[PDB]
RNA sequence: GUGAACCGGAUUGCCGUCAGGAAAUUAGGUGCGCUUAGCAGUAUUCCCCACGCUGUGGG
């Protein structure tokens, strides 16, 4: 769960097919590859003057 | 040369080679991507790359990380393998 | 390609014990029993040393696999979406003929770690249909390049051509 | 004081398997060398305690340990027993943390003070590296026809008996034209096995020069080490007391670098 | 001195710009369709909407009835085949079916700012100037068409920028005369990165350039080469970077 | 600074209720891996330093 002013859609983590190898699954792979994304987001674009939480 | 021919988990000596990452391919290649490893950690380390999809970085046996699931590995190969089957090639 | 023609050659030579042992190990990786792993070694590894384009490891296991279950022999121009296509003409328009191409065309969704269960089936209705010719060398050189789409899209065409005559 | 350790080794059981330490045994550079990683530099055990760091000679300790390897222990299991003397305390959990397959059963060590007084009776084992220098003229060829060049070679052979008398007695007139000086007489002492050893050795060869500079490419190349071996048992009597302690831990005789010289003594 | 700012953005399964017949707006290029979202869409898109308002602003740079804008935007542009699709949706009554129809695609987008005429707009004012080249640069790299976006949430953040101060105005349209097909060791936003890589590789072979990416996720040019002057990993921070080398600006 | 300059096709929508692929099949018939081999009673042991014309010390 998130707080913004502006609506950011974060869909475009699975860009890339998500390939089922033998180590994980497929849900632990989707929440980390979703997890990868918004930390890149977090860390481009941010502006200290409204900082976001959750 | 470098190693002094010692593997570099188990310390016997060096045979082959396994590369860490392939970022570069036939034409350049520095050797910090190659280190040294005899003929078992070859193969272990050979059969826990089979569906990893890891593409550019491989494993390190430097790393302690994958230490403990290369020995059981070994164990594993020292328990199954036939020698018999590798030669003769059929 | 060279180095392909040498692994078919090789998966020719073959004898009965090691089809056996590459049979029983169908629907598995070869990382879990390891004179699975020792045998395919033997048969690929020289290649990959003299030859640089030498089937990947995945592709090479795989054909491995399915030559071992069917046992087809070696034919210039008896590839798969041929013989598909030759087959499709003698069923009925109105049920059989979207049961047999939706099965055929499933194949354009799936992975080659994925696609060793597909290719059973439909080598199953070629063994059922009394076809002893096959174009191996073909099949593995368009699954070494099968994320490709002008692969599957001349995939396909010969097999529209096929079925149209 | 000193430090005598033993290490087990199974050499036996399926042959169609895996054995890298009856594989390790075969070379007698690789069988010191492992011995010799057992000693790290007080740096080095802080620096990877995990032993996954390329092997330099330069980080860890010098000490002129000796060893020696026995066999032929049954029980219905076969045993191969390596019987390590050193002046430090060997860290036996550092040089095999990563090679428990070798061996069948785990290290054990135990201190040793041996006292003696003069004049005792004392059981020894010892294999002994028979080898005299001597003056060599130069063979070449051998083409079908030998040819003889001038050069003269001093170069370090085995010793060799005559026609007429016994391995044993030369051997035994070998050990005891030295045992005056070293503290000891003998009474008895028979060969057991004699023969030679093999090893093999890693040296840098210079190949081309970097295009980069900074040194060269090298590329290892391989010289090879014989030397002749001798086992002997027998019961010698001590003459003197810093002197047979003098004997002991130093050496008897030469290549003790590669486990030729050790003394088992036992008060018989 | 023209600024041009050279745009990569993927897009989720919308339509914020359809025609009078409903479609998705395509155009023609490399022997194939194209998707299409028009210029005069981003314009009245990132014009009057809230986050850009922070000698009057907004109409030097935008105009209105011999005004002489100085901002030029071009036709965003699909880099693969055009592929629309119909969906289906039928009616309740909780006491017959129609169609609506969508489509996916990543664009290109392409910005050009006249300094000189911005300078001359402003009566002289060069911060003011400046100041208005920076919020149009945070407006449109945060600005979507407010289309069919209650049933389609599309609200896609961008993927990379490269910011060009070259003498004469030139886009990278022709990067992109082959539909870029998938493979398996990548997608869609690598590929039409790369793509854009060589095309600014070229020319020189046969001027400067700013870059961003956020969190340097994927990197211009697949080798080491110098085709960007700087890789920087921040909006702000590509803000402040354009307006340091119009001049000594403080953001 | 161009039949050009200014220029959003926008708002509304559950495909939801109904289904055994089922009945029946021996993969059986024949084959020696066979003729061979001391880890030891020797006459050069790959390199280096020191001392005399073989004895210590290090790889
Ligand atoms: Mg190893």
């Amino acid at each position: 769960v998130e707080f913004k002013n502006s609506p950011i859609s974060y869909a475009n983590a699975f860009v890339r097919p998500v390939s089922v190898v033998k180590e994980s699954d497929l849900v632990e792979q989707s929440i980390g590859q979703l997890s990868n994304y918004v930390n890149d987001i977090r860390l481009g674009y941010y502006d200290e003057q409204s900082p976001v939480i959750g | 040369v470098m190693d002094h021919a010692a593997c570099m988990v188990c310390k016997a000596p060096a045979t082959t080679v396994q590369h860490v990452n392939y970022r570069r391919a036939g034409g350049k290649e520095i050797p910090e991507d190659l280190r040294a490893l005899c003929r078992l950690c070859h193969d272990a380390c050979t059969m826990l790359e089979y569906g990893s999809g890891m593409t550019t970085n491989r494993i390190d046996p430097c790393d302690p990380i994958w230490r403990e699931r290369i020995l059981a590995k070994r164990k594993e190969i020292v328990e199954f393998r036939s020698r018999g089957q590798r030669f003769r090639k059929m | 390609n060279r180095g392909t023609v040498d692994f078919i050659a090789s998966l020719e030579n073959l004898k009965e014990g090691d089809l056996g042992i590459l049979r029983k190990l169908r629907g598995a990786r070869l990382d879990e029993k390891l004179p699975g792993f020792d045998l395919f070694s033997a048969l690929w590894w020289p290649l990959r040393q003299k030859n640089q384009r030498a089937p990947k490891r995945e592709v090479a296991w795989l054909i491995a696999k399915l030559f071992a279950e069917f046992r087809f022999e070696q034919r210039e121009g008896a590839t798969l979406p041929i013989l598909m296509g030759g087959i499709c003409r003698k069923l009925e328009p109105k049920k059989e003929l979207p049961r047999v191409l939706a099965r055929f065309d499933q194949l354009a969704s799936l992975d080659i770690m994925q696609m060793e269960e597909p290719l059973s089936v439909i080598m199953g209705i070629l063994r059922k249909h009394q076809q002893v010719c096959l174009d191996w060398v073909g099949l593995t050189d368009v699954l070494s390049f099968w994320e490709q789409e002008p692969v599957k899209r001349e995939w396909s065409d010969s097999f529209i051509k096929a079925y149209k005559i | 004081m000193i430090y005598l350790s033993r290490l087990l080794i199974d050499t036996g059981g399926n042959p169609d398997r895996p054995r890298p330490g009856r594989k390790w045994l075969d070379n007698i550079y690789n069988v010191h060398r492992r011995l010799s990683m057992a000693f790290p530099s007080g740096l080095r055990r802080e620096q990877d305690p995990h032993f996954l760091k390329p092997f330099s000679p330069n980080d860890f300790q010098k000490t002129p340990f000796l060893f020696r390897v026995d066999n032929n222990i049954d029980g219905n299991d076969k045993r191969a027993i390596i019987i390590v003397q050193s002046v430090l305390e060997p860290d036996w959990d550092y040089c095999f943390q990563n090679a428990l397959d070798f061996l069948a059963a785990p290290p054990e060590t135990k201190e040793y003070n041996p006292e003696f007084k003069a004049g005792q009776l004392l059981r020894f084992r010892l294999r002994v590296n028979a080898s005299v220098r001597r003056h060599i003229p130069e063979m070449v060829q051998q083409d079908g026809q030998t040819i003889e060049t001038g050069k003269i070679l001093h170069k370090r052979v085995s010793l060799t008996w005559d026609a007429s008398s016994t391995p044993d007695q030369a051997l035994a007139d070998w050990l005891a034209a030295k045992s005056p000086k070293l503290g000891f007489t003998l009474q008895r002492c028979e060969l057991l096995q004699l023969g030679w050893v093999y090893g093999s050795k890693p040296e840098p060869k210079n190949v081309k020069v970097k295009e980069q500079g900074q040194g060269y490419w090298r590329e290892h190349k391989y010289n090879p080490l014989r030397f002749r071996a001798a086992l002997l048992e027998g019961v010698l009597e001590v003459d003197d007391p810093k002197l047979f302690l003098k004997t002991l831990s130093s050496g008897i005789g030469k290549a003790k670098s590669f486990g030729f010289g050790l003394l088992s003594v036992l008060p018989i | 001195m023209l600024i041009e700012i050279h745009m990569i953005q993927n897009h989720s399964p919308a339509n914020l710009n359809r025609d009078d017949l409903g479609a998705p707006k395509t155009c023609y290029f490399g022997g194939v369709l194209r998707s299409r979202i028009s210029s005069q869409c981003i314009k009245r898109s990132i014009r009057t909407s809230n986050d850009f308002k922070a000698l009057a602003p907004d109409i030097a740079l935008c105009g209105r009835m011999t005004v002489e804008a100085a901002l030029q935007v071009a036709h965003a542009i699909s880099t693969h085949i055009a592929r629309p699709e119909i969906d289906y949706f039928v009616a309740a009554d909780d006491v017959h079916i129609g169609e609506s129809m969508f489509a996916s695609a990543c664009f290109y987008k392409y910005f050009s700012i006249d300094w000189e005429q911005l300078v001359k707009n402003l009566k002289g004012d060069t911060n003011l100037a400046a100041h208005t080249v920076g919020a149009f640069l945070l407006a449109a790299a945060k600005t979507n068409p407010s289309g069919k976006q209650n049933s389609f949430a599309a609200h896609n953040y961008p993927d990379g920028i490269l910011v060009e101060f070259k003498n004469s105005p030139i886009s990278y349209a022709n990067a992109f005369v082959r539909p870029v097909s998938v493979v398996k060791e990548s997608d869609l936003v690598e590929q039409s990165i790369g793509q854009l890589s060589n095309y600014v590789n070229d020319i020189r072979l046969g001027v400067i350039g700013f870059w961003f990416s956020p969190n340097n996720r994927y990197p211009l040019g697949y080798k080491h080469s110098k085709l960007a002057s700087r890789n920087i990993g921040n909006l702000n921070e590509l803000v402040g970077a354009v307006l340091d080398y119009i001049g000594g600006f403080k953001w």
